[PDB]
């Protein structure tokens, strides 16, 4: 069923529309009736400057996805970035981590930071702007987050006028037993 | 509720891991609310 | 001489905690009402 077994790491130029993909194959595999193709394939966008590993073990029901992009949005007169990462087994998302850069030199500097997980109902969020003007900068802070019944919540302001200096600062933790409680599994397949 | 627990633990047949019941209150909250203000006016006093 | 001085404008202050079964809030101001007519009214109050 087998005429031979051949290793080979393969590199290729692949075409994506406008883009272009330093493609390298990493895959072992049996030659015949029988096939063995275990595969470990990595491709880079240079186009995108996107990074994507790739690798196929059925036999262990592997077929991992794991995507790296990134997209340039910089600009002289505003510096702003869009950055994904998709954690997919079996080419699902059950892990999601995504940014948004938004700098405008001249008075407005946006972060935002998010972290999301579907099936662990963990989402974590990270938000900073500063809108910067030559009388006065302006600061804003956004740093939440929610898991299992918990919100988590951090609020600072400060602001600056000559009539009057304002700073404040509210710091939110909540639970909820019964929330909590639906959220967290206390009960297990087979336990019962 | 505790009675009602140890009913289902007379057979030995439980179905969750430990008692759900929840002495506490149902919200839990721990919050800070601090703030800083102060009026800086430009208005100023003239003295001789 | 001529000299300006600037205002000691009003403090505001207040840092209020919120937790199960204790709720405490605190409020104090402070700074001249007005600096060039002296008039001082700074108070506080702690509330448990």
């Amino acid at each position: 069923e087998i005429e031979q077994y051949s290793v080979s790491a393969t590199y290729e130029l692949q075409r994506e529309d406008r883009a272009l993909v330093d493609t390298l194959k990493f895959v072992t595999q049996a030659e015949g009736a029988k096939q063995t193709e275990a595969t470990m394939t990595f491709k880079y966008n240079r186009q995108s400057m996107t990074l994507s590993s790739e690798v196929q073990i059925p036999d262990f029901d592997v077929d991992l996805g794991t995507i790296l992009r990134v997209n340039d949005e910089s600009t002289e007169g505003k510096t702003s970035y869009r950055l994904t990462l998709d954690i997919q087994n079996k080419k699902i998302t059950e892990v999601a981590l995504m940014g948004h850069l938004s700098c405008d030199t001249k008075e407005e500097r946006k972060i935002k930071g998010v972290i999301s997980i579907p099936r662990l109902q963990a989402e974590a969020r990270s938000e900073i702007l500063a809108h910067w003007s030559p009388a006065k900068l302006l600061l804003q802070m956004d740093s939440s987050a929610t898991a299992y019944g918990s919100t988590v919540s951090k609020r600072v302001a400060w602001h600056y006028d000559e009539e009057k200096i304002e700073f404040e600062w509210n710091t939110g933790t909540n639970v909820d037993t019964k929330k909590m409680t639906s959220n967290f599994p206390v009960d297990l397949s087979d336990y019962p | 509720t505790l009675q009602d627990h140890l009913n289902s633990l007379k057979e030995f047949n439980l179905q969750n891991m430990g008692l759900p019941d929840f002495h506490i209150p149902e919200n839990l909250f721990l919050k800070s609310d601090g703030r800083v203000k102060y009026t800086l006016n430009k208005n100023s006093l003239k003295i001789e | 001489y001529q000299l300006q001085v600037p205002l000691l404008g009003v403090l505001d202050l207040s840092t209020n905690v919120y937790s199960n079964l204790y709720n405490w809030s605190a409020s104090y101001s402070g700074g001249n009402t007005s600096t060039d007519h002296f008039s001082l009214r700074a108070r506080y109050h702690m509330k448990a």
